[PDB]
């Protein structure tokens, strides 16, 4: 997945 | 601006109908004009600023990811370029927006820790979207643009702040990936994930079942950044 | 405009990369301004116009259907209503300027059936959008100028295409909701799903792999309807 | 569901 902000 | 003979009520009140109607370009101007009344913003405000630019910045990134892949991918006519130099020149012009109404003047008035922290942290993140797409000469220095206004926040969070409050665990998953992935520190990004997880759960048995939903929400993404990376 | 100094096949090239990137309305100015270069538009160009114009015109729909309603509950301060005005007179310019591309000069331009059919077709489809937010003097007549567009397009599409063409299928969905819920004609609204559902049916066994997919995909969103209304 | 076209 794409990381999270 | 084109919202400065708008009552600053009424700007709010349209930045809450255009989020329902998922308008955020018209939120974010609405947004800009209440700022530019001049009057520090409620807690609330602060939020609906936040998310009116962060959606807007959200779909030129997005948009300027795709380009820069087929961009990329062409150099393994000049269309490729042009364009996601187009999407990338109005995306700093958005950051370039939201970093003018924080530097004029919400950081300066913002003398409560839960505001001051609040605008610090969107200053770095607005510095780093900056960086993602910057190249040139001053690149290193709007990385430590980003790195000085996220370290100043998180010192202030330390001092004035509960490690369970969820502006202060936003503020560390975001400074976390910068140094992932903008600082090239990938071990600092995973030790301030780990710190950051740890000492909220020491401190949610403090919490009621409201403010434990809260900062249980921003944990897990901790926690799955934390997987995706080791 | 501000294409006229972009090569066509560079705007081209840009709508379909705005595309990927789900730029629409970059993609919309692109094809506005391919198509006011003045020279007729390929099968695939006249795709790209229309699903830019879809997209950028489905998104402030959405949003004038969500503040709409707001407004109706209010009347069961001036801003929800103002704001109501400001999207809605925004989706009316797109109507507009597409209706302006079609008549300047797209439609007295396209000789094909396919292509006269297309332009029509979509001639219907905004001012039905027009209407869909109409709502004084002149309602009954951008009313009447989607039914003698759908109408024209649907003599044509009869005489110079087969029944499961999916250009000739799109057009008698979006002929049959202008009658249910434009109209107030709900049984001619089901009475041509109907008929252009079976007629395509009779005609499937004529059809490649390929072009069966794309003619019972259509089938399929008049059969939704149909369950939808009975 | 929302009527399609
Ligand atoms: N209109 C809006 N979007 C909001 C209005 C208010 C608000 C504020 C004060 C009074 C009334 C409403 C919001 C409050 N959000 C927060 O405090 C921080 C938070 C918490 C959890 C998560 C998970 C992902 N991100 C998160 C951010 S958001
Ligand atoms: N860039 C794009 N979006 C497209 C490029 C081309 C294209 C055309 C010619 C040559 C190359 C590409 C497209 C072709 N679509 C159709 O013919 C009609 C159709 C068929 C099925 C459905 C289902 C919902 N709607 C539908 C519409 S769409
Ligand atoms: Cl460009
Ligand atoms: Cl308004
Ligand atoms: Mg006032
Ligand atoms: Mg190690
Ligand atoms: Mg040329
Ligand atoms: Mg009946």
């Amino acid at each position: 997945r794409r990381r999270q902000t | 601006g084109a919202m400065g003979s708008m009552e600053r009520a009424s700007l709010i009140q349209k930045a809450k109908l255009a989020e329902q109607a998922e308008r955020y370009e018209d939120m974010a101007a609405f947004m800009k004009g209440a700022v530019e009344k001049g009057e520090e913003l409620s807690c609330e405000e602060r939020n609906l600023l936040s998310v009116a630019y962060k959606n807007v910045v959200g779909g030129q990134r997005a948009a300027w990811r795709v380009l820069s892949s087929i961009e990329q991918k062409s150099n393994e006519g000049p269309e490729v370029r042009e364009y996601r130099e187009k999407v990338e020149t109005e995306l700093q012009g958005v950051c370039d927006t939201v970093l003018g109404l924080l530097d004029s003047h919400l950081i300066k008035e913002a003398g409560d820790a839960e505001s001051r922290v609040f605008y610090l942290k969107m200053k770095g993140d607005y510095y780093r979207y900056l960086a993602e797409v910057a190249t040139g000469d001053d690149k290193k220095r709007i990385i430590d643009s980003a790195r000085s206004a996220y370290q100043e926040a998180m010192d202030i969070s330390k001092k004035e702040m509960p490690p369970t409050n969820p502006i202060r665990l936003g503020l560390a998953l975001n400074f976390s990936v910068f140094h992932y992935e903008i600082a090239n520190s990938p071990e600092e990004a995973i030790s301030l994930a780990k710190t950051t997880f740890d000492e909220a759960m020491a401190d949610l048995h403090t919490l009621s079942e409201d403010s434990y939903k809260d900062s249980t929400l921003i944990m897990q993404l901790l926690r799955d950044n934390l997987t995706l990376w080791t």
